[PDB]
């Protein structure tokens, strides 16, 4: 399952 | 800073006349990742031809699979032709049937 | 043996053509799992393998809800890029980033990366401690400085000693049969003569899995590593993989030469000549 949504670049 | 594709023109199963089987095309090592993949068939493009979804190496070189169902024969030819910013024109790369 | 699951994103911007398109795909070992691309005309995290198919509704809409907030954050991502190189509007460009754990055979974490690309070249990777980052130029130590602000890498620490094992133990338990299961591959050799002076020798392996494989070449038991003509390991499309390795030999001495292959479908390696 996908990693959770992260931080912009 | 850019990469060319490597073309490899192969069959899914060792090919028999008259049996189906998969043609493959197999481009790979190519960034960035617009490309344009066309099947032919004694020189004429290919309707239905299926791809993998786009993904890429260790290196970040991507990588696809084009393929469609046919059935070789001793007549037909066939290709793949490849379009890609780094080449001047399209690469054409025939399927060799022994080696 | 030991097995991977890594996502590979891509995200591509195309100025002048729409927003930036965004795609994920997820694999276990060699075996693509699922797929997303916010080009689709119904964007959702959808379903590439059979043995993933059983999963529900709540996995499917959290995978989905995840990958369209990505869509978003890699736009401004791509955005931010931009103007760290100080780079024109009108270029394309291409963020990507590959994730992941390795377990060993009794599903214990080996290790988990965390890397990013940009156009092509290394951007930022996550270190083995999953601690620290590893920038490569001032640009990344840019995004550095944000995601330790942010606490990034212990969230990312986190998935990858959580979920990432526990969803990974989980899948290779689903599709055991298959993502457990090394096929041989099928090996010949063969001769086709170039000159009346030499010809060649071609070893062959066919429908093996995974693709990892070691073919090489010896004459009089030694190893033609810079005479070998290795072709790149191919997909044959029906989920294992294709690879031949040649070499060119003088007429007549053909039986000093032998093929090894090393896969782990194979009881034991294998030594071959061609037979006439």
């Amino acid at each position: 399952t996908v990693r959770a949504s992260g931080h912009s670049y | 800073i850019q990469r060319t594709p490597k073309i490899q023109v192969y069959s899914r199963h060792p090919a028999e006349n008259g049996k189906s089987n998969f043609l493959n095309c197999y481009v790979s090592g190519f960034h960035p990742s617009d490309i344009e993949v066309d099947l032919l068939k004694n020189g004429e493009r290919i309707e239905k031809v299926e791809h993998s979804d786009l993904s890429f190496s260790k290196d970040w070189s991507f990588y696809l699979l084009y393929y469609t169902e046919f059935t070789p024969t001793e007549k037909d030819e066939y290709a793949c032709r490849v379009n890609h910013v780094t080449l001047s024109q399209p690469k054409i790369v025939k399927w060799d049937r022994d080696m | 043996g030991s097995h991977s699951m890594r996502y590979f994103y891509t995200a591509m911007s195309r100025p002048g053509r729409g927003e930036p398109r965004f795609i994920a795909v997820g694999y276990v070992d060699d075996t693509q799992f699922v797929r997303f691309d916010s080009d689709a005309a119904s964007p959702r995290m959808a379903p590439r393998a059979p043995w993933i198919e059983q999963e529900g509704p709540e996995y499917w809409d959290r995978n989905t809800q995840i990958s369209k907030t990505n869509t978003q954050t890699y736009r401004e991502s791509l955005r931010n890029l931009r103007g760290y190189y100080n780079q024109s509007e009108a270029g394309s460009h291409i963020i990507q980033r590959m994730y992941g754990c390795d377990v060993g055979p009794d599903g214990r974490l080996l290790r988990g990366y965390d890397q990013s690309a940009y156009d092509g070249k290394d951007y930022i990777a996550l270190n083995e401690d999953l601690s620290s980052w590893t920038a490569a130029d001032t640009a990344a130590q840019i995004t550095q400085r944000k995601w330790e602000a942010a606490r990034e890498a212990e969230q990312l620490r986190a998935y990858l000693e959580g979920l990432c094992v526990e969803w990974l133990r989980r899948y290779l338990e689903n599709g055991k049969e298959t993502l457990q299961r090394a096929d041989p591959p099928k090996t010949h050799v063969t001769h086709h003569p170039i000159s009346d002076h030499e010809a060649t020798l071609r070893c062959w392996a066919l429908g093996f899995y995974p693709a990892e494989i070691t073919l090489t070449w010896q004459r009089d038991g030694e190893d033609q590593t810079q005479d070998t003509e290795l072709v790149e390991t191919r997909p044959a499309g029906d989920r294992t993989f294709q690879k031949w390795a040649a070499v060119v030999v003088p007429s007549g001495e053909e039986q000093r030469y032998t093929c090894h292959v090393q896969h782990e479908g194979l009881p034991k390696p294998l030594t071959l000549r061609w037979e006439p």
